[PDB]
């Protein structure tokens, strides 16, 4: 078998979900440890599935050299789900447009309708929609309110009682939403918001981070610290976590924050 | 089961000024050096038919090497497996613990994983061959590999079976799409009838779900082999003589088909009721008449090719006295 | 064994949607998220886990066209399985809308057109006729049939713009 040439003709851009993690990802990591002797740790953020960049070891993917190994993803699987640092302003677009009760949108999609699909859910959500009651729970909105410690919590404000939408609530919330609603919004059919929170994140390939850089620095915290939240962790609007898991969550979506979107 | 396709490839040429001497004899030859004999595309190419179209030889832009490629459709001889496909020759390669290995020896390369938890297995020694069934799953066609990946066990004749109730009617196209399967089966009969008679009868005596009480050969003047039970007063149809007939409209095909374990299933024998009478264990499917005889037909194939290929694989009473312990494992699995 | 069992199986795919009551029977949990319907038909999802009380299961037919099964077949790699289901849809070929037909009545209506069955037993019916359908789709036979019609049609297709043509 032989590999044909070919050109490209065209780039697509869209949001990786965790089925593409899933999918695309060679390995799941699993330790947090980084070497056995002088091979690096099976399952590790350094694992050689991932790619290689030292002379010693090929590839296992591959079977390439360093120089013809073009690195490989993998997969970490997050005990607690994880929002999408690049995306957050447009969760916020989706938090106040449908309702957090059924999924249903809060805005009349009809109003927008002649409007161009770029702008269509940022024209949505700039309208006032706290107090809003929805018309098929009969469950008045909220206000979806941006902590200002940070750049990835939120708040829901129903009239002075003030909850704290943790990302598992959020990706519950979002995943109530049909593809009728996007559709109607402006977005395509592989923009849903469901993928805009993780439970499964992906490790870069050793090319993008060689030096087996101080990014891998980043990543190892950021595998310890997920061991410490507990696996069966569960959380529903409403519920009092303690203040023991609130902080480690806080870190493991600080820490992932900082390794995409550090000083920009 | 061997059929045509049509792929699509890009092939790169080193030596543009030499390929374009003889354009579609090097590209055969390169066709068949590089596809031949490897799973691409979700099927086993066997032979490399011919190109149906190909594009001017472009020069590489990307690269200053100076060579050439070539978009090219082929039609190529191909091969595809499917669920309860009969392999009647694999051989055993490796039996351990875990897992037992075959490779299959006719003209369909797979190799076939067999659990060894299954009562069948675990009995068939390292280098016998055994007569197996792919399982209820798909047949793994991984790109670039010599063989194809199935799972399976030995095959063990089934004691159940399903009726059909068919409430359409078998429209001219369908009968005239069914009239290839039907010259399949003919090419099949005719390849069994050059074939030692006693050998078949010994082999449908085998696999029969029922015992054959004593020799008794039925015929139909198209289809020679042992006679076996009834089904009360009901008597069998032919498929190929009342596919023929429909042809002409002259038969119609409504009400409840089926194929109990009475009837030889290497047979083109089948029951049509009005009624169901039938004492199947499960409900009637509702089909059409095409899908009822795509099935039936279907079937026969593969219990035709099943007998003829295990009549070619033993061809002597050497190799049946040497496999006798997995044939009394095969005869002690009937009901009485 | 169950059917509750059965309808979770039968869920997987975004065809045949469901419909929810309030009459508290049937109930059954999909393994992922759902789009369902409700009686005076609004379009509601759910997360990977609810409660939903099964009035009636509603299989959608979809329509493709011709250009799909072509563009399909150009590629070449695709199961029959799919191609089969695509050609059904594209009018191709009918076997999804022959074993479908267990159709109650007209006790549910809305846009898209499809099997609607709202009781106890042919609901089992209808699960039934899914499951034979599908093992159709994976048996011996629409393999042969459909790897020759999206070979052959593919084959004239390129007959009529090469031969047939210049």
């Amino acid at each position: 078998m032989e590999a044909g040439y070919a050109e490209i003709a065209a780039v697509q851009f869209n949001i990786a979900g965790d089925n593409d993690h899933k999918r695309q990802g060679v390995m799941e990591v699993t330790i947090s440890n980084l070497f056995e002797g002088t091979l690096p740790a099976e399952g590790g953020i350094y694992d050689a599935r991932m790619g290689t960049t030292d002379h010693h070891y090929k590839c296992i993917t591959c079977s390439h050299q360093r120089k013809q190994c073009m690195g490989h993803p993998g997969i970490l699987q997050m005990h607690a789900p994880v929002l999408q640092p690049l995306f957050i302003a447009e969760i916020r677009r989706w938090l106040r447009v449908i309702c957090l009760n059924c999924g249903a949108p809060i805005v009349d999609l009809k109003r927008y309708e002649h409007l161009i699909r770029p702008k269509r859910l940022i024209e949505a959500a700039s309208s006032q929609t706290e107090g809003k009651q929805c018309y098929v729970c009969k469950a008045v909105h909220p206000k979806i309110v941006k902590d200002s410690e940070d750049y990835f919590t939120f708040w829901a404000d129903q009239q002075g009682k003030i909850d704290k939408l943790y990302p598992q609530i959020i990706r519950e919330i979002f995943s109530r939403v049909t593809y009728d609603t996007v559709v109607k919004l402006g977005r395509s059919k592989n923009s849903h918001p469901e993928k805009l929170v993780l439970k499964a994140i992906q490790i870069p390939p050793i090319s993008i981070r060689p030096g087996i850089h101080d990014i891998n620095n980043v990543i190892q915290y950021l595998v310890r610290k997920n061991l410490l939240i507990p696996k069966d962790l569960q959380i529903v609007r409403g519920q009092k976590i303690p203040l023991n898991i609130d902080r480690n969550l806080q870190t493991i979506q600080q820490l992932y924050y900082n390794f995409l979107l550090d000083s920009v | 089961m061997i059929d045509q396709k049509i792929f699509e490839t890009t092939l790169n040429i080193d030596d543009p000024t030499n390929f374009c001497t003889n354009v579609e004899a090097h590209l055969l030859k390169e066709l068949e050096n590089i596809y031949v004999g490897k799973c691409f595309k979700n099927s086993f190419i066997l032979n490399i038919t011919g190109v149906i179209q190909r594009s001017p030889c472009f020069i590489m832009r990307t690269n200053n090497s100076g060579r050439g490629y070539m978009h090219v459709r082929f039609s190529a001889v191909v091969s595809y497996l499917n669920a309860f496909d009969l392999i009647a020759a694999v051989k055993i390669i490796k039996n351990d613990s875990n897992i037992i290995l075959g490779e299959s020896l006719l003209t369909e390369p797979v190799t076939i994983v067999i659990p060894s938890s299954e009562s069948q297995n675990n009995v068939a020694e390292v280098g016998q061959i055994v007569p197996v069934q792919l399982a209820n799953s798909s047949v793994y066609y991984i790109p670039g590999r010599q063989q194809a990946s199935a799972t399976g066990s030995i095959f063990i004749p089934k004691h159940t079976f399903s009726v059909y109730h068919v409430q359409e009617e078998l429209t001219q196209e369908q009968a005239l799409n069914l009239t290839k399967l039907v010259n399949i089966i003919e090419m099949l009969l005719e390849s069994r009838s050059k074939k030692d008679f006693k050998q078949i009868c010994f082999f449908e005596k085998l696999y029969y779900t029922y015992s054959i009480s004593s020799d008794e050969i039925l015929d139909l003047k198209i289809w020679k082999g042992p006679k076996g039970k009834e089904m009360s007063r009901l008597k069998p149809c032919n498929v190929l003589s009342f596919l023929y007939d429909a042809l002409k409209n002259k038969n119609s095909s409504l009400g409840f088909w089926a194929r109990p374990p009475n009837l030889l299933k290497s047979s083109p024998l089948a029951y049509q009721q009005d009624q169901n009478s039938f004492n199947a264990t499960e409900l009637p499917i509702i089909c059409s008449a095409e899908v009822m005889f795509v099935t039936l037909l279907k079937e026969i194939i593969n219990y035709l090719q099943f007998i003829n290929d295990l009549c070619d694989t033993f061809n002597n009473e050497q190799l049946i006295k040497r496999h006798e312990n997995i044939w009394m494992l095969i005869e002690q699995r009937k009901i009485g | 064994p169950i059917e509750a069992y059965i309808r979770q199986l039968l869920v997987d795919p975004d065809v045949v949607p469901i419909v929810s009551e309030k009459k508290k029977e049937l109930r059954v949990r999909p393994s992922t998220r759902k789009e369902i319907f409700l009686i005076n038909g609004t379009h509601l999802a759910v997360p990977a886990e609810a409660p939903i009380e099964i009035y009636g299961l509603k299989l959608r037919l979809k329509t493709f066209s011709p250009q799909c099964f072509m563009r399909m077949a150009e590629i070449g790699s695709f199961s029959p399985e799919t191609l089969g289901y695509v050609a059904s849809g594209a009018n191709l070929t009918n076997f999804i809308r022959v074993f479908m037909k267990c159709v109650d009545q007209e006790t549910w209506k809305k846009n898209g057109e499809g099997v609607v069955v709202t009781t106890k037993e042919n609901i089992i019916q209808f699960t039934h006729q899914y499951i034979e359908l599908y093992k159709f789709l994976r048996s011996g036979g629409h393999s042969w049939l459909i790897n020759r019609l999206a070979e052959e049609m593919v084959h004239r297709k390129l007959d009529r713009e090469d031969q047939g043509s210049h």
